[PDB]
């Protein structure tokens, strides 16, 4: 029925289906990953050191594993309306600085209310989240110049470095309202080279290996 | 006269029947829906194709032959529904074994094996399990040899020891020790990464998918082992095919123990 | 856009001999090829047709297994081995690029040639006159006919006209007997129906003397008109 | 500083009033009237499989044959609406697509998305294959909505509350729309291509000049964030869609709410909304799976369109009036008729 | 800083308040009488044969 380059047209739709099923057989094992965090909490140092005016992305390949990061703190616009396109994102790099408490306009409260949107959205109900607390190094005498009560009144432990930054995670762990869907890591990076690498390497295989029991039936 | 025979026959006939559908709407849903079609769910498929063609070449036989104890279709037929129903048991216990291996390599090696988790793997894992069903089934063809036809009975007395004993352990008690084992490993891994209110549910999965197949099968395999290999005595022919039924009952639970604990298959049944 | 054929010469009846076309300037990836010979006094002749990714290939009924067509996407060269020659094959040999799809234009352009000399139910198109005066500043019609009606159950008809200058390759002039090839002077104006089919041209001037080519493109083998050479 | 904020108060005030005395009679006391439009009924006639991503947005083009469809995937895909055979596979530079639209011409098609660049591409290039001609960057949001005024020039909604027409040869925004207190989402060309309108966050429509360079008219209502706008057949009225579940048409020689269309069963958003060639049926896209047909005069649900697993996105009437297609975050579209 | 914003906005209202300015049954008669004229050739709105219908079936 169909005409002399009709079949051709056919022919044609054929291949570019082919060369697009592959193109996506490829995309899909590559790991997608969700940047987010305030401007001043190291992202861009961070993201420099681990590398092996809009949305930016990134290639890493680590234990011939690949990744794909999206960055999208530069995107100063409304959210809820475009964070939904990241519903596919294997899990969520929040980067935070625990040195922020002595600027106030208080981003402590900024990050704990952002970490609070999107880790409870419901588009995020089933991804992880990755804490990558940056600034330890300053952070050390920082927590020596002045105490957590000045961001955190509620607190009462002895103002030491080991017991303050379990405090302040231990804090940002408890933002989340659903404990069994969602696991919360947490880490300190910056002035590393490579555990940052180990520990996101850590995450996503971790998150793999969840599906797997939950597509076979364990969860 | 007639209700005491035709209460069986139907519920006989309406199980294989309820299975058969059971096993094409898998497999439709498999075929249709594009969320289900990567290759781990290849395995599935191929012992869903396998409990259909049981439901519809073996199980009505042996609904024919509870039924009325005469081989009437004769013994040109007999050794082909003999080949047919030893292939395809050992095939789904293979298919069992193999969906167990899946598992234990994606959930041991999973950013690994996931690239060799490519639709060949599984092809090639199937034709694999079909050689192997094939490779085994062929030592009972003795009754072949010395055949006993006139007797007007389609099952088969094989009298020999290490043969059966091959195609016995091979067959299943294999199968059954490298399930145990795989199940075994992928508990500690749920164990480890759990260390417990959804770790009962993961033992309740864990539980119900081996406890259907050793039911199943153990009951009647260990009576085939035992009468054929030492026992002078035999059991009940009528016992005998109910345990033989129960093994074919295999084939109804696996998708009702398979596929049924998936988000994606309950999604997609609803299509259907 | 370029097309560089080469591989011409003498060959001995019963020969052999290895063509070659080189793409550069586009998508040779994605677009079909076909081969067309026109003799030294005589019309165009298909040959040959390959479609992208070398899915499709099709031949001639006058030059089946005579010749096969491969294609290297790497190397972007198109070959056409050929063995067992003889003297009805003598014929210039053009390469041919095509795309197919909706709104596409196939045979939109053609190689320059190679001269390959050998040493001493398919659709027939019929043309009205073989040479017709014309005049600058004129208007002169060409009326094409096919044994079978060219339009298809989807209403397009499978019409391509083609316009080779004296000493230079072809080039599309109207496709689908409706619709205007690109980079064309806009002055031609193609119409038909069923069977009949006629290319109009408007203040014909220098530059279009040439001869006219009608071809059909709804079913293989594809087949040229005698043409019909317009002289001044 | 005060004065300004009484003079503006006063001001609206007084729009506030002349919107209330002409307001004479509500369409829905002179459409009752009107018989009442069946039950329309439709068909999946054709389901364009092809995407394994989400699909965000679509056009028909000028032909009511051809349309193109964006997909977070990376491709963008030209489809035959008869045959389906996949015409084109555009790769995308930057995946994160949101919007995408086929000019009128045909010889261009466009699209964007959080990489705040206007990607231009041609289909009928010399080289064979489709390539980007001018990437029409400079916006500082991500970008929403995009429609081609002309074969050379086109306009464009981001993020950043900024509505820009865009000249395709200079590479240059050569006007500039604001005054929008939230980023704007959708926008539609009028028939005539003189006016067009964009919808925000802001809850508020505003109708802009295409030459003028100069808001014209605005209109508010909507109780949350707009999603979609498109113009009526006339050109002089059009349907806006808003996340609180109501979808309100406006006119704009009336300048007021003339008719709102609601059913309490319905409390999710609206994505796309589209008119029919008529304007007699008034079709948006809801975020429940499925989209429902609304008259546009009696403002009753004349039918519904389902069939998709997951929110419809995108969705657009062919310029014939043949058929309307549809399309979904679960990588499928469906053409009705 | 606010200021300039304040000016904007004024100067945008005042202009707006000196526009068109009809009443709403004009509208609907319009509306009404846009969707009459051209209902018969909306092929949504009535079905069409499916000999015209060029999506016919498989
Ligand atoms: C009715 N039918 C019987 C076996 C089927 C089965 O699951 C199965 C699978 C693989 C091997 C095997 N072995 C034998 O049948 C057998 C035997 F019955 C006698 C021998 F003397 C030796 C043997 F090996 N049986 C299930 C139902």
């Amino acid at each position: 029925t169909l005409s002399a380059e009709d079949k051709a047209a056919v022919e044609r739709s054929k291949m570019i289906d082919r060369n697009l099923r592959e193109d996506g057989e490829k995309a899909a094992r590559e790991v997608k990953l969700l940047l987010l965090g305030a401007g001043e909490s190291g992202k861009n140092t961070i993201v420099k050191q681990m590398k092996i005016t809009g949305i930016v992305e990134t290639h890493f390949t680590f234990k011939d594993l690949h990744f794909k990061m999206f960055d999208v703190g530069a995107q100063r616009s409304e959210r809820k309306k475009w964070i939904h396109c990241f519903e596919g994102v294997t899990a969520i790099i929040f980067c935070v600085a625990l040195s922020d408490y002595d600027l106030v306009l208080n981003r402590m409260h900024a990050s704990m209310k952002l970490f609070d949107s999107i880790c409870n959205n419901k588009w995020f109900t089933d991804t992880s989240i990755i804490l990558f607390l940056n600034k330890k190094d300053l952070f050390e005498e920082k927590i020596k110049k002045s105490p957590l009560t000045i961001c955190y009144p509620e607190y009462a432990g002895s103002n030491t470095y080991e017991e303050a930054a379990a405090y302040i995670q231990c804090q940002f762990e408890d933002l989340n309202k659903r404990k069994d869907t969602k696991e919360i890591y947490t880490h300190f990076t910056c002035s590393t080279d490579t555990k940052n690498v180990q520990f996101v390497f850590d995450a996503v295989t971790d998150v793999i290996i969840k599906n797997n029991l939950k597509d076979c039936g364990l969860f | 006269r007639m209700p005491s025979k035709i209460l069986v026959s139907l519920t006989l006939s309406g199980l294989a029947l309820m299975t058969t559908t059971i096993n094409s709407l898998v497999i439709a849903a498999i075929i249709v829906t594009r969320k289900l079609h990567h290759p781990a769910n290849y395995l599935i498929c191929s012992l869903a194709v396998t409990d259909f063609l049981v439901a519809v070449l073996v199980m009505p036989f042996s609904i024919v032959y509870i039924v009325r104890e005469s081989w009437i279709m004769g013994q040109v037929v007999c050794d082909i529904w003999l080949s047919v129903d030893i292939t395809c048991c050992t095939c789904s216990i293979l298919h069992l074994s193999a969906i167990a291996l899946d598992r234990y390599r994606a959930i041991t090696d999973a950013v690994e094996y996931a690239r060799k988790r490519t639709p060949k793997h599984a092809g090639i894992m199937i034709t694999i399990v079909w050689i192997i069903s094939v490779f085994i089934s062929m030592p009972p063809l003795f009754w072949r040899h010395q055949g006993t036809s006139r007797d007007d009975e389609c099952i088969i007395k094989h009298d020999h020891i290490v043969s059966t004993i091959y195609s016995t352990f091979g067959a299943f008690y294999i199968p059954l020790a490298l399930i145990l084992i795989l199940y075994y490993k992928i508990y500690r891994a749920a164990k480890t990464l759990y260390h417990g209110t959804r770790e009962r549910k993961a033992a309740t999965t864990l539980g119900l998918i081996l406890g259907a197949f050793v039911i199943c099968w153990l009951p009647f395999f260990v009576k085939e082992l035992v009468v054929n290999v030492c026992d002078k005595c035999k059991i009940s022919e009528e016992m005998s095919n109910f345990l033989a039924w129960l093994g074919y009952l295999n084939s109804l639970i696996n998708p009702l123990i398979y596929t049924i604990f998936n988000e994606d298959f309950k999604k997609a049944f609803q299509k259907l | 856009v370029q097309l560089v054929e080469s591989g011409g010469g003498l060959v001995q009846p019963g020969g052999s001999r290895k063509l070659s076309c080189s793409a550069s300037g586009f998508a040779f990836s994605s677009f079909g090829m076909h081969w067309v010979r026109q003799a030294p006094e005589k019309g165009l002749e298909w040959v040959a047709y390959i479609s992208s990714g070398s899915g499709t290939i099709y031949y001639a009924d006058t030059v089946k297994g005579r010749f096969t067509i491969s294609r290297d996407d790497p190397k972007n060269t198109l070959f056409l081995q050929m063995t067992s020659l003889r003297s009805e094959d003598t014929a210039m040999y053009y390469c041919v690029r095509s795309i197919y799809y909706y709104g596409s234009s196939p045979f939109d352009f053609w190689g320059q040639g190679t001269t390959l000399t050998v040493s001493s139910s398919d659709i027939v198109m019929t043309q009205a006159t073989s040479s017709v005066p014309v005049t600058p500043g004129e208007s002169v019609s060409i009326s094409c006919r096919s044994s079978k009606s060219l339009l298809h159950s989807n209403g397009n008809t499978y019409l391509y006209w083609f316009l080779q200058r004296p000493g230079q390759s072809p080039q599309l002039l109207i496709y689908r007997m409706s619709n205007l090839a690109s980079g064309v002077p806009d002055r031609f104006s193609g119409s038909g129906s069923g069977t009949a089919f006629t290319l109009t041209i408007s203040r014909l001037e220098a530059e279009d003397v040439g001869v006219y080519y009608c071809m059909q493109h709804l079913e293989y083998p594809l087949t040229f008109g005698a043409g019909t050479k317009l002289e001044l | 500083l005060d004065q300004l904020r009484q003079e503006a108060e006063q001001l609206k005030n007084q729009i506030r009033d002349a919107r209330k005395a002409c307001a004479d009679a509500t369409l829905s006391q002179i459409t009752n009237n009107i018989d009442p439009v069946g039950r329309i009924q439709m068909r999946t006639r054709r389901t364009l499989r092809g995407h394994l991503a989400k699909i965000y947005a679509m056009h028909w083009g000028t032909d009511s044959r051809l349309l193109v469809s964006a997909s977070q995937d990376g491709k963008l895909i030209i489809w035959d609406s008869y045959t389906t055979n996949k015409v084109h596979a555009i790769p995308l530079r930057s995946s994160w697509v949101m919007t995408c639209a086929y000019a009128p011409s045909g010889n261009y098609v466009a699209c964007g998305g959080l990489d705040n660049i206007c990607s231009i591409y041609n289909l009928k290039t010399r080289e064979g294959n489709v390539r980007v001609s001018r990437e029409l960057a400079g916006h500082t949001g991500y970008l929403s909505c995009c429609r081609f005024l002309d074969d050379n020039q086109i306009v464009t909604s981001s993020g950043d509350t900024t509505c820009a027409l865009w000249d395709i040869e200079t590479g240059q925004q050569t006007t500039t729309f604001t005054g929008h207190t939230g980023d704007v989402m959708s926008l539609s060309l009028a028939p005539d291509t003189r006016l067009f309108v964009s919808g925000a966050c802001d809850a508020s429509a505003k109708l802009w000049d295409v030459r003028e360079g100069m808001c014209r008219q605005t209109f508010t209502g909507h109780e949350s964030d707009i999603n979609a706008i498109c113009f009526f057949p006339n050109g002089n009225a059009f349907a806006t869609g808003s996340d609180d579940a109501t979808c309100r048409l406006f006119d704009l020689r009336a300048d007021q709410e003339l008719m709102t269309y609601s059913h309490d069963n319905i409390i999710c958003g609206i994505t796309s909304v589209s008119f029919s060639k008529s304007g007699r049926l008034l079709l948006a896209g809801y975020d429940d799976f499925n989209c429902n047909v609304w008259d546009a005069l009696k403002a009753d649900r004349a039918g519904v369109l389902a069939g998709h697993d997951n929110r419809v996105s995108c969705l657009g009437v062919t310029d014939d009036g043949m058929a309307v297609a549809t399309g979904s975050w679960d990588s499928f579209l469906k053409i009705w008729n | 800083a606010s200021i300039a914003q304040a000016r904007k906005l004024v100067e945008q209202l005042k202009m707006e308040a000196n526009i068109d300015r009809i009443k709403v049954s004009k509208a609907a008669a319009d509306l009404m009488a846009y969707c009459e004229a051209h209902a018969k050739e909306d092929p949504l709105l009535t079905p069409v044969p499916a000999s015209e219908n060029p999506f016919r079936e498989k």
